[PDB]
């Protein structure tokens, strides 16, 4: 029926949602972690050009 | 008992939380969108983002749901809270972008990622904020944040796409900031002082002062300024529930061009409907009024409802 | 009509399946930058490590 | 002839896709209905895979004249109605696999792993011996990642998970002879095979690769065309040469033959999988002919519906 048809879209708005939630979470957790790995690389490297 | 009510976005929603949970009502024509009940508790704020499924709740009431230093992101097609980020502080208001979460406490405001696991990207110190005054533009190609400063009378506007600027301090008023509303363009903001006599509306790029407009000689508090789609026009209200009507570009007519008192008097917040020349008010007492004024600047009063009661 | 309701739910579904391949594509872009990065700290490491 | 070059189910059978001389067309499987009917003036379409009940599709073109270039995979986007990313190679695609985040495309040769993303990036290439069926099992759950695919040793399958990929895979010598036909479950737990011998079917776990059923069809020997399980696994339906169906019960240990058959009149080769109905196995067959058939206790079985779907 018509209303079938609203309650299959709706649940997929919903798991779509979740998803952009998932990679939006997923991708600032490993934005922050390469920072961490950038700094990590310019420290070793000033390092390393010392020795 | 109505404990919290608040426009969406574009006013095109309000929202209502309450001892029992909260509702999303339409703004214009009023209808009753949402009902979710909670037995263990109230709401204090509500915080929309446009229409979409997420909603921003924070507790509230004599035995609030959630406790009031938490902010919870309500999934309303999953009818559950799916992020939680808590505080030291009371939550006064949260404002949401898709990209962040704002949170206004008494005293700072906090940005963050809106993910499962919240960072805190920003941190801005305000004065005392008891009001949670905060304005943040919903459009993706304008991040302008907007709040009081540090000194008294200051307004603080933030782009959060460029944090690395300066911010652009407004010396907006001589004495404490009561009332802050961005136009839907965030490319304008009005702003009163606790004397109330005064809203001031300023460029949100450079600063300056469009306008200054007067209420009135002697003193009122202000509850809600909004305006209009192609900001033209602003609605104000002030105790005893009248609602005062602004000419927003033009500098010749600085005072109310019409204005009508809400029949109840309660304290309430105003929006415009969406016909020009509708306006809106959603008052404490749960009344609601639509006037229909004409160029004259005749008003006449075209809908009463208690919104609570459908 | 109810069928309007079926008229904005596709467009939310379209705009959302966009979101959501753009998130994806900036996600993998940056775990591949990551991995790059990974290599050349542990390259430089090991390698003027030698050096002392 | 009707001009129908490939039929394929989606993940959970719900759906069947068919690639056209002049396009492509999904329906759907039970009750039968045409869903969506793309036409191309410029020529068909060999391959598509649908993402279970997605907007998208995984194009490739084929036929006398290809709509697409058959070393090319054109994810299709059904909302849409356009291809929103293309990926090309140096030899002809056999067949692809979708999950939600990766594109899997099969070569005769390799197997290679994508990003689904505007530009999709290689993850992984896997070898395989000579696989000119395309022979090649995705999980599309999101908590099984599961990639199943001919060995290079001769009736070897080869399993990797996907999301553990520095993990060794796990290598099952299912079959002495050359692979015909692999089937995942829908929880992607099971594992059937058959050889080009066609005689025995063998269910495989596939966290371990341990034989978890052996089933004999038959002792003659059978070019297998096709294997499903049911929603809980309990049944699988086999497709042989000639149109028979063959089902069978699987993870019983009360089964080793099939407890029903039947053959398709018309005797085209033809794929299988089960209906809405926990007794009903569904036949689309190469001429056109649709058949349902209902099976009972005994074993006889009862057509229900028949139709021709290219005629809708």
């Amino acid at each position: 029926m018509n209303e079938a048809k609203i309650a299959e879209c709706l649940q997929t708005i919903s798991d779509l949602e979740t998803e952009c939630l998932d990679l939006r979470t997923k991708l600032c957790d490993l934005e922050r972690a390469n920072q961490t790995l950038k700094d990590e690389y310019d420290a070793l490297q000033i390092t390393f050009t010392a020795l | 008992g109505l404990l919290y009510a608040g426009f969406n976005q574009d006013h095109g929603c309000f929202a209502c939380g309450m001892e029992n949970g909260f509702r999303v009502y339409n703004t214009d024509p009023l209808k009753e969108k949402e009902k979710q009940e909670f037995l263990e508790g109230g709401v204090g704020h509500v915080e929309m983002l446009f229409r979409c499924n997420y909603l921003a709740l924070v507790g509230g009431g004599k035995k609030p749901k959630y406790p009031p230093n938490k902010v919870m992101i309500w999934d309303d097609l999953k009818k559950k809270t799916v992020i939680e980020i808590e505080f030291s502080t009371e939550v006064k208001a949260v404002k949401l972008r898709r990209d962040r979460i704002v949170v206004v406490l008494d005293s700072m405001i906090k940005v963050f990622t809106f993910t499962h696991n919240p960072h805190q990207l920003h941190v801005f110190e305000t004065c005392y904020n008891p009001k949670g005054l905060c304005v943040l533009c919903p459009n993706s190609n304008n991040s302008l944040l907007a709040f009081p400063g540090t000194h008294t009378g200051h307004v603080q506007l933030v782009d959060l796409a460029s944090t690395e600027k300066p911010p652009v301090d407004i010396p907006a008023h001589e004495g404490v900031l009561s009332c802050i509303a961005l136009n839907l363009q965030g490319t304008r903001i009005a702003t009163a002082s606790e004397k109330g006599t005064l809203i001031r509306i300023f460029d949100t790029s450079s600063g300056h002062l469009i306008q200054e407009l007067r209420r009135g000689s002697q003193a009122a508090n202000i509850y809600c300024i909004n305006f209009n789609q192609d900001a033209s026009l602003i609605c104000v209200s002030s105790d005893h529930g009248t609602v005062h009507i602004f000419a927003a570009e033009d500098p010749k007519s600085k005072w109310s061009f019409s204005k009508f008192q809400v029949p109840s008097g309660s304290p309430c917040i105003c929006a415009f409907g969406t016909e020009p020349n509708a306006v809106i008010a959603i008052c404490a007492d749960g009344s609601y009024y639509k006037f229909l004024f004409n160029p004259k600047g005749e008003c006449i009063r075209d809908v009463y409802a208690q919104f609570l009661e459908m």
